[PDB]
């Protein structure tokens, strides 16, 4: 039907507040929940309803700073929350050694991203430490892990690494040649991009791969015109009404961004069917509590609410800022980041 | 040992064996964001977990504590890491841990940490004897679980267990020829064993796919596989294919077939073929058929493809 803007603003506000114990499994990734809500409000031009200063301090308390002896550089970045019990410290004093405290690539990414959205200038971010931590996460094949202690490695983290290097405007955080190699090797026989070589191509990983290359400014250089045409074909075939993540799977609101944004980066989103996409997204809108769900008559969540909104933004929904398809922030925020980068260059 | 829901369960703060430890509370500072409220029981387990972690205590009691922490939240990667550290320190029976993780994954097949834990165990034991069967059970509850297929490909490649996979694939394609994950597995097996350069294999595969297409003509997966194994060899280099496809148009038509034909005609144009201007029209004719009636949702895309073909071959 119509877009319930105010309802979604309240939904995101609640996300930043207090959650029932049934959400305990989100503890270690509260920072990305914050990202969804903050970036979501930003996308709806409502950041005024939150105390940017309080949140900025909270975010900074999540930064893993190097210790006096700087012997933990390979573990710096941001935590998803304070579940380790380390005393509150908004990046003031130096790092307090802890056997198992380290950053998480997806948190370092959403953390920096949140700081920029809130207006912070990143002066309190130990840029060199984060980049040091980032490098430590890259594997031989070019992909990345989430934490230095070891974890699964795939395209998702390659995108995270790319976003971090882009925001800190310094690519010393990764071996770009090896990352690009990983992205190329993930292209499937059906022409989409998978989580890794040999795996089933997926809308999510295709976005991560393509967006990473755009952030590096090497899309054209890495894939031939013939190749890009094959990828475009794979991506545009994902639309049924809304978009699904892979052939023969049901559509899900979030793909309106994952795949839609990829199409935007490949400059052919304009050739998709807008009405059917918009209608599907809106059908997953929760008119009572706000936010969006993956499917209609399904429970809403911060992730699908954010991506449903970014999906709508791709088609310029009345009342929603234009999203920067590769950086996953509002163009406004991407512009502010450009200014920020300039000021540093002095 | 003492279950979290046992009538006789006792908070850690009330257990004698834990009297020497000072629990460590979590603190979000003055104004917490996205704060989750925790029950007494939950906070109690994690207050002691923080204590044990902070001191890197490699004790048997800490090992038992992780079982509870995991029951409360299996998505906490730090807990799993610490548990692995303890598994090594206390030299615990890994065959037993395999049973543990096997149960956990069955209950939470979409959790990244549990699949990672199992993979580390299999690497440690260098024993993949249980893997293919375990994965087949998970794939039986969800034939498209990405984690399961990923683990399966890792096991097969790492311990070279290719012998029966192509047969497993044939079995699943019979259960659901539309499962895109199985078609991907098929190409995974073949390209990692025989390869497709053997004309006898290529023929077997192209023939097999056409058979599947005839059974369910509207299946993107089958068509993608067919185009996938031929696109790099050059679609125009297979004259009998073009004709066999044109013979399907009558009955077994579908947007996938039409698209394939367009891709064949384009390959021809790309290879300075005979009747360039005539082939181009056969292509444009199909693009418009797709846009106006066969794949209308992609109307603007097909028209765009058409305009591209003209401005490239005229
Ligand atoms: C913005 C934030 C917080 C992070 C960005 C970085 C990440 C982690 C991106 C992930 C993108 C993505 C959606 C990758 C796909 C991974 C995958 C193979 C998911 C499979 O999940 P299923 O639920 O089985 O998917 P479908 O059923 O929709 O195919
Ligand atoms: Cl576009
Ligand atoms: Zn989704």
């Amino acid at each position: 039907l119509d877009f319930l803007r105010d309802r979604h603003v309240r939904f995101f506000q609640r996300c930043l507040q207090v959650l029932p114990e049934r959400y305990s499994s989100l503890e270690t990734s509260r920072l990305t929940i914050a990202f969804f809500a903050l970036s979501g409000l930003d996308m709806l031009d409502s950041l005024d309803v939150v105390n940017k200063d309080d949140i900025i301090e909270w975010i900074y308390s999540l930064q893993v700073l190097p210790t006096e002896d700087r012997s933990n550089l390979d573990r710096c970045g941001f935590r998803g929350s304070s579940y380790l019990g380390i005393p509150f410290n908004p990046s003031k004093n130096p790092g307090t050694a802890h056997p198992y405290d380290s950053g998480h690539i997806a948190m370092t990414y959403t953390g920096l991203s949140c700081l920029i959205i809130l207006g912070d200038d990143l002066s309190r971010v130990d840029k060199e430490a984060c980049l040091a931590g980032l490098r430590a996460l890259q594997l031989e094949d070019g992909s990345f892990c989430a934490v230095p202690e070891g974890s699964e490695n795939d395209m998702r983290f390659v995108y995270c690494a790319s976003c971090i290097c882009y925001m800190l405007n310094n690519w010393s955080g990764m071996d770009m040649k090896k990352a690009i190699s990983y992205i190329r090797r993930s292209m499937s026989y059906d022409n989409g991009l998978a989580q890794g070589a040999g795996l089933e191509s997926h809308g999510g990983s295709t976005f991560c791969g393509i967006a990473s290359l755009c952030l590096m400014g090497k899309l054209e250089e890495v894939f031939s015109e013939k190749e890009l045409n094959r990828i475009k074909r794979w991506c545009i075939m994902r639309q049924q009404n809304g978009y699904h993540g892979r052939p023969n799977k049901p559509v899900d609101t979030c793909y309106s961004f994952w795949v839609g944004a990829t199409l935007k980066l490949l400059k052919i989103f304009q050739y998709t069917n807008f009405e059917k996409n918009r209608n599907y997204i809106l059908s997953t809108q929760d008119r009572l509590v706000g936010g969006f769900a993956k499917w209609p008559d399904s429970h809403p969540d911060a992730l699908h609410a954010y991506f449903g909104i970014c999906g709508l933004s791709l088609m310029e929904e009345s009342g929603i800022c234009k999203v920067h398809p590769a950086l996953n922030v509002s163009t406004r925020t991407s512009e502010r980041l450009r200014d920020l980068h300039q000021s540093w260059k002095t | 040992f003492l279950s979290l829901d046992s009538p006789t369960y006792v908070l850690y703060r009330d257990r004698a064996e834990w009297a020497d430890i000072d629990p460590v509370p979590q603190n979000d500072g003055p104004s917490p964001v996205v704060q989750i409220i925790y029950s007494e029981k939950f906070r109690d387990v994690y207050d002691y977990f923080r204590a044990v972690l902070q001191r890197d205590e490699r004790s048997e009691r800490a090992f038992k504590l992780t079982r509870d922490a995991i029951e409360l939240n299996a998505a906490n990667y730090t807990v799993w890491h610490f548990r692995r550290v303890l598994l090594r320190s206390l030299q615990k029976d890994l065959q037993e841990e395999m049973n543990y993780i096997i149960a956990i994954i069955e209950e939470q097949p979409k959790n990244y940490q549990v699949w990672h834990h199992r993979r580390v165990l299999v690497e440690w034991l260098k024993d993949p004897s249980q893997e293919l069967e375990f994965i087949a059970d998970i794939l039986n509850q969800d034939a498209k679980n990405y984690h399961a297929w990923q683990h399966r490909q890792w096991v097969i490649q790492e311990f070279r267990l290719w012998d029966n996979e192509l047969q497993y694939v044939d079995q699943l394609l019979k259960e659901d020829v539309r499962n895109n994950s199985v078609w991907n597995q098929r190409h995974f097996v073949i390209s990692n064993t025989t390869g497709y350069s053997d004309r006898a294999v290529l023929e077997r595969e192209v023939q097999y796919t056409l058979e599947m297409i005839k059974l369910v003509p509207h299946n993107e997966s089958a068509w993608n596989y067919l185009k996938g194994i031929l696109q790099d060899r050059g679609l125009s280099r297979y004259p009998n294919l073009l004709n066999q496809l044109l013979d399907l148009q009558p009955s077994h038509s579908s947007p996938y077939l039409i698209a394939f034909l367009v891709d064949i005609y384009e390959d021809m144009l790309e290879n300075q073929c005979d009747n360039k201007e005539d082939i181009l029209n056969k292509a444009l004719e199909l693009c418009e058929i797709l846009a106006k009636e066969k794949d209308t949702i992609r109307k603007e895309y097909w028209r765009y493809i058409g305009r591209s073909l003209q401005s490239k071959h005229s």
